């Protein structure tokens, strides 16, 4: 809910236009962004080209990375500079097998074999990793590093910042719509946004744009709605904007249906990587059982994966899932046995171990500690409960929601390369528009690293691609200016109807942005596998959300805003509402269980590896409102095995 | 949620900009022009991040939990220097934790984007090489994956 | 969410007390209060005897019939004056096996002679009931009559303000706690409340004390979140004001575990009552299939409650859990085929179905009629979704939580005696404390007419007790002078530390009334068989509500209000906090699963007959601060076989 | 939840009482002493029971579907009067239905509460008997129910 102070209405006509000119427009300043600056201001000497960087909010710590990160979850180590080496085969393989077999490995082992690069300059740049006394990374996990990351995305905005050059990033602009070249309709040639700290239109010509928004959260209702429905466990900041404008503009999307449902401390949501890799923590039910092994058993009907080490994240999410539906709630992370097991009687180590643990929270995810603080919940005393969180949708952790994107000549199988135009590395099927981090679907676990590591690939790949195609896209003068009325119709829409009711928030005419949120997420929760149906689902269910996000989609052209922040707001919700489409669209589509965990078709209850071992690609053609969609096979592209 | 403290604050006084409202990820601290004091203007839209209390005149901003799930009494303050950060965690039943970790190895703006890299050819512009590579990624040559027979 | 307009802010010791002495003193004025007032004003003449009825809002239309009623849920008719003659034994027999064997049947035998003559007192005022061509009232369902009763209300307010007279009746004042006599730590001698128009505090000074406040709702978090938070099934109206009260004063509560959940139109919650046994609906799964023939099977273990006719309601809720756990969702109420069966291809016949069926919800709940216009449902062309509703607790309706009361002489055995200090019909274990409507428990299904004839019986009750103990209560000023300075101590509270904060409902010292409400709804939905777990729990869970509720109950000591509004909502949430824990506590103390269907205890999944066929009572002793449980086994009063 | 209509309302400055802020259960209805025009001061609380609509100026107050599942253009309009009620209802489509229903069959403030009733006895008082009992059941003998043996 909001309720603004002041009212700050500007009609479209009155507001001045600042068109902006560059080569290569970055959309979003968060890990991939800030990766794609870095790396773009490189390359871009070899022709001079100008490198442009827009955010909403300010680098210095937009995004997921706010309060910083407390491990790099990606870091594979060739050499040995970590307590454990890896292989990039072994990688690969850990990812395919966690995506429960589809994933578009050119892509992984492509992000994979630059990933330690970056994180070599991360530490360059002064970022603190954990070090053994031997001088080595401290490894979390098998493919994990701990980091003192509070200043993570300071860090890594001061490199960017150095690398482009202040004068070439927008801070507190939020761009809405991308634009194409009236020449060519399926190619960019820019986008639109508007300042939120000002009455200014901006249009931004470019001749290659690259997505990296973040993904997009709060689209289903959180089990916490009042004030911490603020509390999303994913970057709350990120609202599936890359979705919406690209989407809209004909690119095409891929496993738009693989979400991802975090098992977390319950609440406050603090992480459970460190405690579960590094401190050994043990998660059991209400009755004290290790579910990990009395669970165990169920997963053998999903050979092979059910087998893979680790177990894929999806099948221990569905071990959670039985023991919910069992009743046998609530679920315990054991931090006192773990902190006790740990210290060996050794009180100076307890209070070294102890003080890891309170970082590990206070370095990403400060509420949790505040939430043990209100709550007395000391983690050496008591345990702590644990619980699956509401879906988000984003392609660089966990899930492999985003675009379908183009993998490197080296890596991409035939198999891969058939919707894409023009062969660069992470563009999208809209020639000239990339995707990354979150917005690049098919290749997970990514995370800071390696979704920054991303960026850095797209950009390269957008140099070469202007350097190459030499592009001069024109952008539609007359398309402009709608979106321009189109940008401020929610305040001229308020000015207009607000006379009707004595409340401002209660209109026959208009909705106000909290107010169609409030809408989509108890459409998505109650219909598309929300928590209300502990993430189950069916065609029916998906039929009904479709036919009241329809509903929802129409009430949006009577959306109003009554400040900046709120046409913000109303925007956020746009771009929502259609990657809640899509991501329905696509769950009804693919008729499978694959990821039991993260989501169940009771009417499909089963993994289908005889017709649905596909990635499901689909576009959406705003001309003609139709929604295609399509099957490509996975191809085994790295060489491993089970 | 964040909240400012009226007594503590003083709408920035004559610094060139307003600390909160520059840093906010999600756009939620602003200015009332009348009391010149700042305020979150959607706290249910407060992801908890304390970035504008980190970046505000020490004290002048803090955070109380979530009400949902929140009893009162909890509170986390940073003291963030520049090299290191400083936490206090007061629990509800008056249990009082210090902690402090270290942030950065290196001065602030101190960062050399392409430090030691040699400049871009158009003939690296077609290879697979990121910038710094493979030196930076450690290894005695770009590195190599095998592909599926 | 509460954002109020200007401050209305008063200290206690600046608000002038208004002292009210009477001897029958009426809390609430809905449907149960007006039957009190009623038969109070007959009776008072043998004595002299003043009565005074205090309402929080307006008697005209507050309450569960604010908007009306479509129907009568208790018309025996035992003459032949409705399409439908039964016996009293038929009936409770029928309560009986709805509560799955446990109900006071004297307590229900007795308010069933009565309702009649209550019907028809309604009728002579002006009610109109639905007749058929022959004249006799229409029935709905076995113990059902249709009625136009949009103004039910009005017309039974009009009827109690005409006996027991305007200037006694006091409305716009909330009732926040019980007086007890001085000198007798189990006697009531009166209660304390305040205006929410104007700054004034009451001290009623009373001989007898009915509580007539209706049940409790928003204890549980309900399906929608945002505005729709208002739209419970139940009266938002009703917040457990009667069961704070007299469960602090030492009256013992009853089947306090007994929730009711009712089985609604999606989201309006409009009734199904004529839909079902009107108009023969039928409710099927997502796939066609009718619940209540597909999981017959399932009711065969209830013995003989399973083979009963109707199926009780609990078990009907459990066939359409069934289907909620299994996703076969949604379930949809078929009014097309309904109608188009009930029609027979007789257009004029489908007109007049058609605006009966739209009257069944124009005359109750307007809402289900508003979503269909939003949603353009046309009940003759499509179906609408069904679902069941959070938790709510009452004692009127299809549940029969509430306060262990006497029962008459000729009827109560002395099975049921032992804890009331004095034997007079409906009176607690509280001397002079009399409990009606929702608020007297183990005796539902009285419903409108059965609630204003429970009023009505403890009305006579409470005249004979006064003219026969000559009861003589003394208030302690000492204690009403404490009990003044907590009712507007939130208002001093927001005024000492508001200024902590620059915004008002942001601050460390104090929580508001929605933010103490939002996170008592949090945890009773999560730990206490709420929605968020399709109504199933366990000891561990309800162990852990009672420390979240603690840390609540502890919070409710820092709450804030800035108007009069707020500090009515202040209290009614302090009413909500008490009456969800001893709704947490009873349900801990049951070791059975009675009511699938309404809550689920998945460590104890089975109906115990055994050792469990017994009204749980308890009572809360604020002195010591201590709640006492004890088993009463239930005992067949009336002649009936299955 | 309900809203007013501007420019209808007129804080029923010229009756006794304000129809509204009378009315409503739930106590939203309140009055802007400012404009003189009532609005809802916390929607989220109301009920959509029509109590304040129907008592007031036929078109100063409407209802308009809570947000979380009401798509807009709907609407129930009531005309209330002293022997029916008359409804109007409109669909987001366009549709309009239009119903009468009977409300009472008796001029209001009619009521004689104990009309026909004999005056009450110390010896009554001690029967299970309500005013007008038998009777008003509609049988000559107070009604019996047979005990478990
Ligand atoms: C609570 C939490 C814990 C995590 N823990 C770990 C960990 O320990 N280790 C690890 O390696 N990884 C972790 N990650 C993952 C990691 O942070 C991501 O993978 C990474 O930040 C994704 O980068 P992004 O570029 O795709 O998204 P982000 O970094 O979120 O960036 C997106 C940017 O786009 C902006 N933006 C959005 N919409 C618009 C618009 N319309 N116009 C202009 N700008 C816009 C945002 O304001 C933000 O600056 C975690 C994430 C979260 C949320
Ligand atoms: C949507 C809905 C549909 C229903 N449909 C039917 C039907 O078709 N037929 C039928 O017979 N029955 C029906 N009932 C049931 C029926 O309305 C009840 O059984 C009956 O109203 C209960 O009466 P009550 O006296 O216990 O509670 P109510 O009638 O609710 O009265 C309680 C009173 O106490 C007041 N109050 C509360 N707290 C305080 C306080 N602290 N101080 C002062 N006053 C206070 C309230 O403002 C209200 O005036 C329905 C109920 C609802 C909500
Ligand atoms: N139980 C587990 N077994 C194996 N890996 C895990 C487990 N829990 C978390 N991980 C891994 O550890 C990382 C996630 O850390 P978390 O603390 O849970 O939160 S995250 O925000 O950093 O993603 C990922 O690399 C994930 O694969
Ligand atoms: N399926 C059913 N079988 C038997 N009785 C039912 C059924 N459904 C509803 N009832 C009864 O009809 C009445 C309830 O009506 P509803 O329309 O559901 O809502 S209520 O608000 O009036 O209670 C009660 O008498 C209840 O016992
Ligand atoms: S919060 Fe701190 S930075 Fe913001 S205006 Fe107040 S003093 Fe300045
Ligand atoms: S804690 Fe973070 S999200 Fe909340 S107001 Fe401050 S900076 Fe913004
Ligand atoms: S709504 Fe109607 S009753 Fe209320 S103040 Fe306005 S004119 Fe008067
Ligand atoms: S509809 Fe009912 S609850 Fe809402 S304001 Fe009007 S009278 Fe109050």
């Amino acid at each position: 809910v909001y309720y603004p102070k002041k009212y700050e209405l500007y009609k479209a006509d009155e507001v001045p236009t600042e068109v902006v000119e560059t080569d290569i427009l970055i959309i979003g300043g968060g890990f991939s962004g800030c990766g794609a600056a870095y790396e773009a201001a490189y390359w871009a000497k070899l022709g001079g080209l100008k490198v442009t960087l827009v955010e909403k909010a300010a680098v210095e710590r937009s995004g997921a990375v706010a309060q910083g990160l407390s491990a790099i979850n990606t870091y594979i180590d060739l050499t040995g500079r970590s307590e454990r080496q890896n292989t990039l085969e072994d990688y690969v393989r850990y990812v395919t097998l966690d995506m429960m077999g589809l994933a578009r490995e050119d892509l992984v082992a492509d992000y994979a074999r630059h990933v330690d690069g970056t994180v070599h300059l991360f530490e360059k740049w002064g970022l603190p990793i954990w070090k053994t006394p031997d001088g080595k990374y401290v490894r979390e996990g098998q493919w994990q590093i701990m980091i003192h990351g509070e200043s993570y995305k300071p860090i890594i905005a001061e490199a960017a910042k150095m690398a482009v050059g202040e004068e070439n990033i927008y801070e507190r602009v939020f761009i809405f719509e991308l634009l194409k070249d009236k020449n060519d309709p399926n190619a960019v040639a820019g986008a639109v946004g508007f300042s939120v700290r000002e009455p200014k239109f901006y249009v931004f010509k470019a001749k290659a744009v690259i997505l990296a928004t973040g993904g997009a959260t709060l689209l289903f209702r959180p089990r916490s709605t009042g004030e911490a429905a603020g509390r999303t466990w994913y970057a709350i900041f990120d609202t599936g904007s890359g979705y919406y404008m690209g989407l809209k503009a004909g690119a095409m999307l891929t496993q738009f249906e693989h979400r991802f449902i975090p098992f977390r401390f319950k609440d406050g949501y603090g992480p459970v990587g460190a405690w579960f890799l590094f401190f050994k923590c043990k998660a059991k039910n209400a009755y004290g059982e290790e579910y990990i092994k009395t669970r165990a058993a169920e997963l053998e009907k999903y050979k092979p994966y059910g087998a893979a080490q680790p177990i894929p994240t999806p099948l221990r999410n569905h071990q959670v899932m039985l023991e919910i539906m069992d009743g046998n709630q609530p679920i315990y992370m054991h931090t006192e046995e773990a902190l006790a097991e740990l210290a060996g009687g050794d009180k100076k180590k307890l209070k070294h171990i102890y003080e890891e643990a309170f970082e590990d929270f206070l370095d990403m995810t400060v509420s949790q500690a505040l939430l043990w603080a209100c709550q007395n919940i000391d983690p050496q005393e008591q345990p702590s409960e644990a619980a699956p969180a509401e879906p988000y949708i984003m392609g660089s952790h966990s899930g492999e929601a985003g675009f379908w994107v183009c993998g490197p000549e080296d890596l991409m199988p035939e198999e891969y390369a058939k919707l894409f135009p023009l062969k660069y590395n992470r563009m999208t099927t809209v020639k000239g528009l990339f995707a990354i981090g979150d917005c690049a679907g098919a290749n997970p676990h990514k995370f800071s690293s390696g979704s920054f590591t991303e960026g850095r690939i797209a950009a390269k790949a957008a140099v070469r691609f202007i350097l190459e195609q030499k592009p001069n896209p024109e952008i539609d003068d007359a398309v402009v200016e709608e979106l321009k009325k189109k940008a401020y119709a929610p305040m001229e829409r308020f000015m207009q109807y607000k006379d009707l009711s004595t409340a401002d928030d209660v209109n026959p005419e208009y909705i106000l942005p909290w107010q169609g949120l409030v809408r989509l997420q108890k459409i998505m929760d109650e219909y598309a596998a929300g928590i209300a149906t502990i993430y189950k689902t069916n065609e029916k269910m998906l039929q009904r959300a479709l036919e009241l996000l329809a509903f929802l989609k129409e009430d949006l052209e009577k959306l109003a805003a009554r400040d900046l922040h709120e046409l913000m707001r109303a925007w956020e919700l746009v771009h929502r509402v259609w990657t809640a489409e899509a991501h329905v669209r696509h769950m009804l589509f693919r008729k499978e269980t694959r990821w039991p965990g993260y989501y169940y078709r009771t009417d499909y209850p089963e993994l289908n590896d005889e017709e649905w071992k596909c990635f499901v690609c689909s576009k959406y053609d705003a001309e003609k409102d139709e929604w295609t969609f399509e099957k490509v096979p996975y191809v085994q592209v790295i060489e491993w095995s089970f | 949620p964040s909240f400012v403290n009226p007594e503590k604050c003083d709408g920035c006084k004559a610094l060139e900009r307003t600390a909160c409202e520059y840093i906010c990820p999600n756009d939620l601290m602003t200015l009332d022009k009348e009391k010149m004091k700042a305020y979150n203007r959607e706290p249910d839209m407060c992801w908890e991040c304390y970035s504008c209390v980190k970046m505000c005149p020490q004290g002048a901003i803090d955070v109380r939990g979530y009400v949902d799930y929140s009893p009162l009494g909890g509170a986390c303050v940073p003291m963030r220097g520049t090299s290191d950060i400083m936490w206090t965690v007061k629990y509800r039943n008056g249990k009082v934790l210090r902690f402090k970790f270290a942030i950065r190895t290196t001065p602030w703006g101190s960062i050399q984007p392409f430090e030691g890299f040699p400049e871009p050819t158009e003939e690296a512009l077609k290879s697979e090489l990121l910038a710094g590579e493979p030196e930076i990624i450690g290894t005695s040559e770009f590195p190599q994956v095998k592909k599926k027979a």
